[PDB]
C-alpha cells in the first residue's frame, strides 16, 4: 500500500518535492517532502475485519506551520476516501 | 601582540593551503510571528585543518537519516563578517559532503577583527 | 488557525509583546510573550465531528505568578468562544 | 606573592586587549514569597579569552530555541565588586552575540580581593 | 618524611594566604528513629584555593533553587579534629556564597594527624 | 609541505607493511522513494595501524548479536576515490572478524588529493 | 626484576607510614540456595595513600543514607592472602569512617606472590 | 622493523613472567536455527599485565551477580591461533577470580601473525 498512497500524493499534489519511505530522505532532501508509514493490523471485530493504520508524516522548511497546514489539508482532500489503486500490488 | 603580526601570520597560514569556499547563508527572520528565510551566497578563501578526534554520528529516524562528524575545523581571514546563531545557519559544499559552520571563534587584538578561527561539522 | 488566535491575542492584549509559533522566539524576545501549538484532531462523534486542540502557552519574565494568572484570565476572556476570523484562510 | 605584583599583572593583562564592557545586573529580591527584579547597570574595563575547548549546546523547544557556548571566559580589576548567584545576574553586550557571566572566580590576596577571574557563556 | 617537615610546610602554606574561618557543625544524633541535631560553631585560619576546573550546577524546582560549583579546595591546620558524613555537616559564611565542606582528606604521618587536606562546594 | 613529499611519506609508510584489501562498496540509490542498491568491489593497497584504546561494545537483541570494536586505523594512497555516508558503505575482509569503514579523512595538499587517513570498527 | 627487590620495596614502602589494621572478612557460602555467613577476622600491617581523585557520592533513600568515596588506595605485603568477590567482602575501621577494600591487585613476580596492591571505598 | 625483532621482543617479555595457562574455548555452531557449542581446552605460555586503572562494576540482579573488572591485559606469543567473536568465547582461571578474554590485538608484521596482544575481564 505505500506504492499507491505515494503515487496518489506524488500525482495530485505539486508543492511536494517527494514522498519517500521512514529512513530513507538525506538530510539534502528538498523539502517539503512526506513519509509513509504503516501501522498495526488489528482486527477490530467481524464487519471490519483488520484494520491497518497509516501515517503520512509531512515535512516542510521551518518557514511558518501555515505553509504546513494548508499541505496537510490537500494531503486530507487526496487520501480520505478516495480509491487508490497499487500497481504493484494490482490491488 | 601586534595587529600586523597577527594580520600576516593569518594570511600565511591561509595561504599555505587555501580552498575557495562558497558559504551560503540562511538568516531567519521574524514575520508574524514565524520565520522567513532571505538565502544570500559569499566566497572566502579558507583553509581547513582537523581539530578533535571525535567519532562519527548517526542519526537515522522515521524523518530521514544523515551522519555528520565535528572533526573539522577552518580558519578564515577578516575578508567578510560571518555569523553563526540558532537564527542564522553558514553552510557550504566541500566535495566529501556538505560541510556546516556550527560555531565561530572571532580572533580580536584590541578590539579590532583580524580573521575568524572557526569548527565545521562535515554533514554526510 | 495560528494566524486567527494570534491576531486575536495581539489585539486585544496590550500587556502582551508577541505570540510566536512553537520553536520561534529567541532568548533575547521581550517577555510576557505567548506561543501557540495545536494538537491532535480527533473523531469525537457524529455531533461535534473532529475536534482540534490547540494550546497558548504563556510566559512570563519570572517576577511572580500573579501576572501570570492575570495575563491567563485576560486569554480565557478573549478567546472563550468568541468567534475569531482567520484572515490567511479566510475561515 | 605581594599584593602590588597581582595588581600590576591584573592591570597589564587586561590593558593588552582591553574591551569596555557594559555590565547589566538584574538581582531578584525576595518579596511576598516573590521576586521583585531591580536592574542596574555598570562598566567596567575587561579583558575576555577562551579557557575551554567546548561544544556549542542548542536547547530548541516550544518555549523558544537558544545556542549557548561555554568557551569564553573573562578578566576584570578590582574597580567593581561582582556577584553571581541564582537570584542574581550579569550580561552584557558583546556584538558576537550576548554574553552571560556563569561563575565567579574571585582573585584574593591576604584577604583582600584585587580581581576577578570569571567564566562567560555567550548566548545566541 | 619526617612530621616536623610536614608540619612546618602546612603551616607556612596556610600563612601565604590564611583566612579566618566560622566553621559550624552540625552533627546528627538518632534518637528515637530520627535525628536531632546539635548544632556547635568552631572557628580555625584556613587557605582556600582553587583545585578543580569544574562547571556551576543549577538545580531550580518547586522546593526552590540553588547554584553549587565544585571549585574550591581548603587547608587547614591540625588545631581541630573534623570529620564530615552523612549525618554530619560543615559549612562556614565567605563572603561570596556560603562554602560547604564536601569531603575531608586527612594528611598522616607514621599514625599521626598533621593537617587535614580538603575539599569544598560553594553554595550559592 | 610539498606534495611529492607527503606522497613519498604516504606510500613509504603503506609499504612498510602493506596489506591487500578487497573493499566492497554498497551505494544506495533513491528509486521510488527507496533504496535500490548497487555493489562494487575495488581493491586497493592499504596498511592498518591501531588509533583508539577503545572496549568491544555488544549489541545482543532479538534482531541478533554482533560485537564491534573501534580501535583500528586505515591509512591508504590516492589510487582510487573513496566516499562513506548515510547511503554508502565500505567493508572487507580481514581474517579477523570483517572490518568496516567507518569514517574518511581526505589528506589534501594545496585542494590537490594525497591520500585518505581513514578509521575502521572490526565487526566480529 | 627479581623477586627479593620487590619484596624490599613493598616492605620499606609499607614501612614509610604503616598502620595496623584490623581487616574483617565476610564469606558468604552457598547454602540450600542462600547464603550462610561466616566472619573472620584477621590482621596485617598496611599503608594508605591517595590514587584517585574523585568525589563523594551520596546514596540516600528510604533503606537509608550513607556516603563513599574511592580516592584511597592501599599497599599490603605478603603476609596474609586475600580475596574480594560477590560473594566475599574485606572491611575495616579507620578512624576517619569505615574503609571497604573493593579490588585487589596481586602483585606477582614469576608466578609468585610478593604483596597485593588495593582500592578502597571510605564508606561515612 | 624485522620480524625477527617483533618475535624475540615478544617471546623475551613473555620469558620475563610467564603463567601457563589453560585456555578454554566455547565456540557456537549454528544448527536448526540454535547454537551447539562445542567445548575444546588450549595451553599457552602467557604474560599477564595491568593496562587500564578501571572500576570493578557490579551487576546483581534476580538471575544472579558478578563483579567484573577490565585491568588486566594479556600478551601471548604466536603459538596458537585465537579468535574472540559473539559467538566465540575463550576463559581461563587465575587463581584470583576467573579471567576472561575480552578482545585479541593481533600483532602482525608485513600481513605475517607474529603474537596476540590481548585485554582481560577478571569476572568474580
Amino acid at each position: 500500500m505505500r506504492a499507491g498512497i505515494r503515487k496518489a500524493l506524488i500525482d495530485n499534489i505539486k508543492e511536494l518535492k517527494g514522498c519517500y519511505e521512514p529512513n530513507v530522505p538525506n538530510k539534502d532532501t528538498k523539502k517539503p517532502y512526506m513519509v509513509v508509514v504503516q501501522g498495526q493490523d488489528n482486527d477490530h471485530g467481524e464487519t471490519i475485519g483488520f484494520e491497518r493504520s497509516i501515517e503520512v508524516w509531512i515535512y516542510e522548511g521551518r518557514t511558518t506551520f501555515k505553509k504546513l497546514d494548508k499541505l496537510t489539508k490537500q494531503v486530507v482532500e487526496v487520501l480520505d476516501m478516495n480509491t487508490i489503486v497499487d500497481e504493484s500490488e494490482n490491488e | 601582540i601586534n595587529i600586523d603580526r597577527r594580520r600576516k601570520d593569518i594570511i600565511r597560514t591561509i595561504n599555505i593551503n587555501p580552498t575557495n569556499i562558497t558559504i551560503t547563508s540562511i538568516k531567519k527572520t521574524e514575520i508574524d510571528g514565524a520565520f522567513e528565510e532571505t538565502e544570500t551566497e559569499i566566497k572566502c578563501v579558507v583553509r581547513i585543518f582537523n581539530e578533535k578526534t571525535a567519532e562519527k554520528q548517526i542519526s537515522s529516524e522515521k524523518q530521514g537519516t544523515f551522519s555528520s562528524i565535528r572533526t573539522y575545523g577552518m580558519l578564515v581571514s577578516n575578508d567578510v563578517i560571518l555569523e553563526v546563531n540558532s537564527r542564522d545557519s553558514l553552510e557550504f559544499e566541500c566535495i566529501y559532503g556538505r560541510m556546516k559552520i556550527v560555531n565561530i571563534y572571532p580572533q580580536i587584538v584590541k578590539g579590532e577583527l583580524c580573521g575568524y578561527q572557526c569548527s565545521l561539522e562535515r554533514i554526510d
